[PDB]
RNA sequence: UUAUUGGAGGUAGAGCACUGUUUGGACGAGGCCGAAUUCAGACAAACUCCGAAUGCCAAUUAAUU
RNA sequence: CUGGGGCGGUCGCCUCCUAAAAGGUAACGGAGGCGCUCAAAGGUUCCCUCAGAAUGGUUGGAAAUCAUUCAUAGAGUGUAA
RNA sequence: UCUGGUGACUAUAGCAAGGAGGUCACACCUGUUCCCAUGCCGAACACAGAAGUUAAGGUCUUUAGCGACGAUGGUAGCCAACUUACGUUCCGCUAGAGUAGAACGUUGCCAGGC
């Protein structure tokens, strides 16, 4: 449950979900990375449910970050009303991933261990993923 | 020193017990007792100060009081 | 007038051969002497504190104003002070008023001046400025004088106040 | 030590990618003692620039004559195919 | 550690604030002034093609004199170009533009305006 | 309509200098966990130090209908 | 007016965004205001430059005045942008 | 050529550092009787003057460390065409932003004196 503290205006548009990734597709922090390759959303509750499954296989050992902090709100109008009187209230938060940008960076681990643990949290995400390690 | 609105001040002689080393100015006025010429030949009525007789630094005051020091043979 | 010729006979050879300046017109001259006296009352007490400073240096004294009209006391453009510049025939004279001796409780004023090369002071009440009388003044007329020099070293401010007790 | 390229004939069209299917990589040269000549080096020998010094070093190429003592300036590493395109060169003089 | 401000560059920031309202039309030209500490200068410019018309200093050794606000000021104000110069237009960058440098305008209205 | 020149404006893209949102390292700011700044990264319809493709008005411009 | 109608809310002017780099451009799409005020807060001639960040200095708001230094607009413009 | 006055040139020109001098010309100061005036003070504005000083301002010669300008190649977007319901390819023109090669410690008009 990562949230923004302050948001300027609480009801915003939806992002243009086409194109490539902006940047952030080179890993900078860990030795091992997990990037995406298809074009969905992630809804601020995967990103912790891929964090608790990540931590426990490594038993809270080496360093693990995230890279995707959700900024945008998204609204669902309440239970079965007719169309059009104004937008509904927010209910979650979101951050759109393009193809080819890094989600997770991990370090302080051998190769044969962390390549398992990224796979076990790749099934908690609504996206297709692919292992990667420090473009040199 | 635009005209009009200010009170007037001018020199004096401050008759100190040590050389009376003050011929500077001020707003005080009374009867000119002892005029001079080497200083400001003006209202001499600046009476007395304690300027140059015992500074806390550039002089010598009386001694300190008492330590433990039983110099009275109890 | 004699204070100026001691500034033109005594400190000339000293400060140019202790600090070792090259030219002759390099010594720290004394610029303005500002005197600011705040008042704790934003109502009426400053009506009676106008005359106090004018007995010490007869320049009329500006009543300043606030800038911001801050939190829990005052609104904009009141009066809370009285600055007075003292520049040439006064700065050679009010600094020549070396009678802070009336205060007498260890007249040694300060050790640390300020980081930039000025030198601010303090007073408390009817002690200094020996022209005034201790009869008609049932209030602490305490002031805050200053002394700024053309020097750019606080070590130079340490030497230049050789004749005011620290 | 081991590099070669052809002076890439200029004003190429947007069919430049159907020769990137074969393992080439376009590049230009800079430098004190040169003029900007687009070259076409094949990256099959770019498993053999790690195999001399690593990244920071010198290797000559010989585009005709004047094999420049060069250095690898920058990449354009686009992922999802795990390849390199448009590396750049820089003489030392 | 106060550094005393020069009079010169403060008397130049104000200059563009004045010469933004007037310009030498080459038919109704523009005489400016100068002053430093002793000697006051005076040109006259066309601000279209950027040429001068009649330079006349004060320190030009026309005659040695004294009293810099008295007639030594006025002498160049009587120094005049016998040209197509009609009533000209004065630039007044230094203050009191009928009082201070008025020795350059007490005699500029003698014949030159 | 088309070639040529000259122009108006701030989208797609990019970027963090601007108001705002951010996860990491050292940085200070009481008597065992927190209070300004700095380095390396990101996000934006009401964030732009930048900034195209096209369209749009005008050449007393030349070719064609 | 109305994603059928009553119910709720709206009905003219002003400022953005949506609006797709001229102008224009809707929806029960997203945000805010107004139905005045000022004899000087209008006209003219001169002159001056800011909120802050430090650094110390009777009173101490953390911040009511005073100076010094680094401050390109980070302040201000009677009123919302 | 050089010093000064007034122009144009998008800071390529400016700040940041460091060394050099004289005042024939700017300054710094010497004062306030007068011209004028600081909601106060002649520091500033103005006036009267020339014994001092190059430290400062301004001038000149180096330093690319601060900002600023900045090419060739690329990649994203994209008018036109084709194919296709794929967060699409493919072909033909224009072509940035960041980032690197770097250029750069100003240029030039006209006056009066050397
Ligand atoms: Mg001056
Ligand atoms: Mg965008
Ligand atoms: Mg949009
Ligand atoms: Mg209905
Ligand atoms: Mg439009
Ligand atoms: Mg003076």
């Amino acid at each position: 449950m990562l949230l923004p503290k302050r948001v300027k205006y609480r009801r915003q548009h939806r992002p243009k979900t086409t194109g490539r990734s902006k940047g952030g597709n080179y890993v900078t922090f860990g030795e091992f990375g997990l990037q995406a390759t298809t074009t969905s959303w992630i809804t601020s509750r995967q990103i912790e449910s891929a964090r608790i499954a990540m931590t426990r296989y490594m038993k809270r050992g080496g360093k693990v970050w995230i890279k995707i902090f959700p900024h945008t709100p998204y609204t669902k109008k309440p239970l079965e009303v007719r169309m059009g009187a104004g937008k509904g209230a927010v209910e979650g938060w979101i951050a759109v991933v393009k193809p080819g940008r890094i989600l997770f960076e991990v370090a302080g681990v051998s190769e044969e261990v962390a390549r398992e643990a990224l796979r076990l949290a790749s099934h908690k995400l609504p996206v297709k993923t692919k292992f990667v390690k420090r473009e040199e | 020193m635009k005209q009009g609105i200010h009170p007037e001040y001018h020199q004096v002689i401050f008759l100190d017990t040590t050389t009376n080393f003050k011929f500077l100015s001020g707003s005080t006025k009374t009867s000119s007792e002892m005029m001079e010429w080497e200083d400001g030949k003006e209202y001499p009525v600046i009476r007395l100060d304690i300027s140059s007789d015992s500074h806390p630094f550039y002089t010598g005051r009386q001694k300190f009081a008492a330590a433990d020091g039983r110099v009275e043979r109890f | 007038n004699r204070l100026k010729e001691k500034f033109n006979t005594e400190v000339t050879e000293n400060l140019m051969k202790k600090f070792n300046y090259s030219s002759v017109m390099e010594v720290p001259k004394i610029d303005k002497i500002v005197v600011n006296m705040g008042v704790g009352d934003a109502v009426q007490n400053s009506k009676v504190l106008d005359n106090a400073v004018e007995e010490l240096e007869l320049i009329t004294g500006q009543k300043p104003l606030v800038t911001k009209a801050k939190k829990s006391i005052a609104t904009f453009r009141l009066r809370e002070g009285m600055p007075i510049g003292a520049k040439v025939t006064l700065r050679g004279e009010r600094m020549y008023e070396f009678l802070d001796k009336l205060i007498s409780v260890s007249l040694p004023r300060v050790r640390d001046f300020q980081g930039v090369s000025k030198k601010a002071f303090d007073g408390r009440g009817n002690y200094t400025l020996g022209v005034k009388e201790q009869l008609i003044f049932p209030e602490i007329d305490y002031d805050k004088v200053s002394k700024v020099r053309g020097m750019d070293i606080v070590i130079v401010t340490t030497a230049n106040t050789d004749e005011e007790a620290r | 030590s081991l590099k070669s390229i052809i002076r890439q004939g200029k004003q190429t069209r947007s069919d430049l990618k159907q020769l990137r299917k074969s393992g080439k990589v376009p590049a230009v040269v800079y430098g004190y003692g040169t003029k900007n000549v687009s070259v076409k080096v094949d990256e099959v020998e770019f498993i053999k620039v790690i195999r001399e010094v690593g990244r920071n070093g010198v290797i000559e190429l010989g585009v005709g004559s004047k094999t420049i003592k060069v250095m690898v300036a920058d990449y354009q590493f686009d992922p999802l195919k795990n390849q390199i395109t448009h590396i750049d060169f820089l003489a030392i003089n | 550690m106060i550094s005393k401000i020069d009079k010169n560059k403060v008397r130049l920031k104000r200059h563009a604030r004045v010469r933004t309202n007037l310009s030498g039309t080459a038919e109704k030209p523009r005489l400016n002034v100068y002053r430093s500490n002793k000697h006051i200068y005076a040109q006259i410019i066309d601000d279209n093609k950027g040429v001068t018309l009649a330079q006349a200093s004060s320190k030009d050794s026309d005659i040695a004199t004294t009293a810099t606000k008295v007639e030594l000021a006025t002498k160049v104000g009587e120094a005049i170009a016998k040209k197509a110069a009609d009533k000209g237009i004065k630039e007044i960058v230094f203050d009191r533009g009928g009082y201070l440098y008025h020795g350059r305008v007490k005699a500029l209205a003698e014949a030159a305006r």
